[PDB]
């Protein structure tokens, strides 16, 4: 029915380049009160593969530890010479920091069943008598 | 300089009552 | 046993019995008309796209108040199965095969509707919570 | 095994009386009316939103003084599930479906509303602590 | 500075009908 | 270099996260809760 | 119940470039007196994780 | 089934392309103090 | 340089009596 409460998870974060995360969403229950394990992969509106939103690639964590190293030790190369590598080492210690995707409350998304569900436990069917 | 969006603000223009007819679920 | 087999056999009747029901065929289209069905209407619950012989069947989309296309759920239905039931009813269509796409458009939408009271496709069928518990 | 029984009918008897509530009705909505609800009151304890059978069930939000919206627990009631509860009564509501927005405005609002003696969702019914200990 | 494309919109130009004779499914 | 030192063993310094009191959070039920065995209901008799 | 004391705990710290810390909500106590063990994730207003 | 496909090009050259020409700016304006 | 910050301090403005009417759990 609608309204049926789906529950999911996701795990292990983004890596680089990546702009979807894997979501399996494990189990529906019925506002009547039917509960089914579909363990299905999340989609998009569309059924493509992840649910993706915005990306924070995280540039200034990523890249300005190294900018202002170099920016500080040009500025003193300028001053000294006016009298008349430490950038290389914070970029390859805080350049390997994965993306961070963020998803709005209220979106459209696709649960693709992966597994046949089967309701004959739980359901019958009875004609209702006419006048 | 940049974080992310917020969803969609609706605009608070057009505001009219939800209720055009009585709900049959109050019995009325 | 006897019951149920009964029970059965008036299901099946009651499907099949077909009464009561109200069709649109206000439906419009504007596009690529050689992926284009030969009938479209609805029955207030699903909506139905007649395509010929001769015509590959496409694939259909909703398409919401905003442009945006997302996936419903099909029946392909008809002796031949020449019918497409989505199962859904919506001001708005989209058709696509291949490179072509068509719009289709409800020109009579019933934002009401009529509710689903019995679980069922059809009123004279009812969907009863066997399992207890 | 008997008394058990007779309380469990004395319990949904209960439940299904709904006797002497006071219903508010002075609801207003602004944003897309699109994903509106045909309907929407409050008894004191829920608020109900009603939809019509078109109509997609939207996700509820609550919103606070400062407008910060806040998940709100939920069920769906009615015959058709055409009815979500939402689980308070509060002045300002949020209604989003993909990338449309409606907001419900309470205006008359009742800060301190009925309280809730009995533990449960009927002043009829008390939650009595089985487990003694 | 490059996105994925779209697919085709149709054209709003030839809307037409579809239904030029009553299904038979309807019963006419 | 004595800067590239310096930054080598002072670079990895693990943030550290602030959130005050009276913040409002949520806890989503990981699990089904089930209450059979600590409560029971019973109808209150009409007046 | 309404002002029940929820208790749960956070270990680990953080890495660069998170901004959420793992909580995890252990047990909840009933001003009546009902214990029940939630081992649930705590999120935030909105239902984030962490 | 093939399609479209998006190669990176900023993700992967965009980091390195930055920090050349930020160093070779700063290079500039250090060659500028006189 | 930056310190955590504090939560919101409320203002002194609209100081006024908490108690509208007496509370009945003092039986009065």
């Amino acid at each position: 029915d609608r309204g049926s409460k789906v529950v999911g998870f996701y795990q292990g974060g983004l890596r680089q380049g990546q702009a979807r995360i894997f979501v399996q969403w494990s189990r529906i229950e019925t506002p009547s009160g039917v509960v089914i394990n579909l363990d299905s992969p999340g989609t998009g509106p569309l059924g493509e593969a992840g649910l993706g939103g915005w990306i924070d690639r995280h540039f200034w964590e990523r890249f300005g530890g190294a900018i202002m190293i170099s920016l500080i030790g040009d500025l003193g190369d300028w001053a000294s010479r006016q009298g008349s590598s430490a950038a290389a080492e914070a970029l390859r210690n805080s350049i390997n920091i994965p993306p961070t995707l963020y998803k709005n409350q209220g979106e459209r998304v696709n649960i693709l069943v992966a597994r046949d569900l089967d309701f004959s436990d739980v359901y019958s069917l009875e004609s209702i008598p006419t006048k | 300089c940049a974080s992310a969006p917020k969803p969609k603000q609706p605009s608070d223009f057009n505001r009219e009552p939800v209720n055009k007819t009585v709900p049959v679920e109050i019995q009325r | 046993q006897t019951r149920e087999a009964n029970a059965r056999a008036a299901v099946e009747a009651a499907f099949e019995q077909r009464v009561g029901a109200y069709y649109n065929l206000k439906y419009m289209m504007s596009g690529d008309k050689d992926i284009a069905p030969v009938n479209a209407w609805d029955d207030g619950r699903f909506t139905y796209f007649k395509f010929s012989a001769n015509a590959d069947l496409p694939s259909i989309y909703f398409v919401d108040a905003e442009g945006n296309e997302s996936l419903v759920p099909r029946t392909t239905v008809g002796s031949s199965n020449n019918i497409i039931a989505v199962h859904k009813v919506n001001p708005k269509w989209m058709i696509r095969l291949g490179n072509r796409a068509l719009a289709i458009f409800n020109e009579a939408y019933d934002p009401n509707g009529v509710p689903n009271d019995t679980g069922t496709a059809s009123p004279a069928v009812r969907r009863v919570n066997k399992g207890g518990n």
